[PDB]
């Protein structure tokens, strides 16, 4: 016998980029070919399947430092990072593949369809 | 608000 | 030019409770008259201005445990948090005071607004 | 996915 607040979900996620365009409380620092991205480590496993799986483990979890595949491009990272905290995606024709392949990585399912849809639709 |  | 992917945000939020659910990184306990409640620091900043205001403060934000007022019900802050993670909210005639004394006091403006429209409604 |  619930009510819901439709706009909730979206509010909660403006709040938290909120929190990271102004650095407060992030723990953790990804780091990328020597790009650093700060982020709260709880965003990160809500959106990603791969930091769903390294900070469910009880060694990596205490970690706040997590160094990246040297194969993964930190413009790709950046606009994954950028969707986790905002529902939004900057997919563009120059970085379609790069980042595709970071969202595999990731294990970002629905990034990784919509990437696939965009591809084949171009052939 | 509305009824899910 | 971005895309959105349209349940993002909803499915952020069913994640952060399935992490609530296991106490997975949860880094605070609030107290209410003796009952305890784990929770995400950054969700309750997100949702509340209370919490917003505790934690972005310099000595507060270091704290592992927060202590509210002895008028807070249990129960309308149990109700509360369920619904900072879910955007459901279990309002009933029974405990219709309690919540909008406890949204009142946690700055949970939406929250507040529906319970004085209800309150408004029965008299 | 939608147009924003
Ligand atoms: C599976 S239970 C669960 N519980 C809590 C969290 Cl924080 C979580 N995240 C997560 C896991 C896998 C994947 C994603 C997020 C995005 C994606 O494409 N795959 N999962
Ligand atoms: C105002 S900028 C901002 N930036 C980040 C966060 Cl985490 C935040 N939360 C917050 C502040 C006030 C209120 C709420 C959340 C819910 C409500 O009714 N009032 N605000
Ligand atoms: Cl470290
Ligand atoms: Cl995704
Ligand atoms: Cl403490
Ligand atoms: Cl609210």
């Amino acid at each position: 016998s619930c009510i819901q607040f439709t706009r909730h979900a979206s509010d909660v996620l403006l709040n938290l980029n909120r929190l990271r365009s102004r650095d407060i409380l992030t723990d953790v620092v990804i780091v990328v070919s020597r790009e650093q991205f700060r982020a709260h480590k709880t965003v990160l496993m809500a959106c990603s399947g791969l930091f769903y799986s390294i900070f469910t483990d009880q060694l990596k979890c205490n970690l706040s430092v997590i160094n990246l595949d040297p194969e993964i491009n930190p413009e790709g990272f950046c606009i994954l990072l950028d969707f986790m905290y905002t529902s939004r995606l900057n997919l563009r024709e120059g970085n379609i593949m790069a980042v595709m392949a970071t969202a595999m990585y990731l294990q970002m399912e629905h990034v990784v369809d919509t990437c696939r849809k965009f591809i084949k639709a171009s052939e | 608000w509305v009824i899910p």
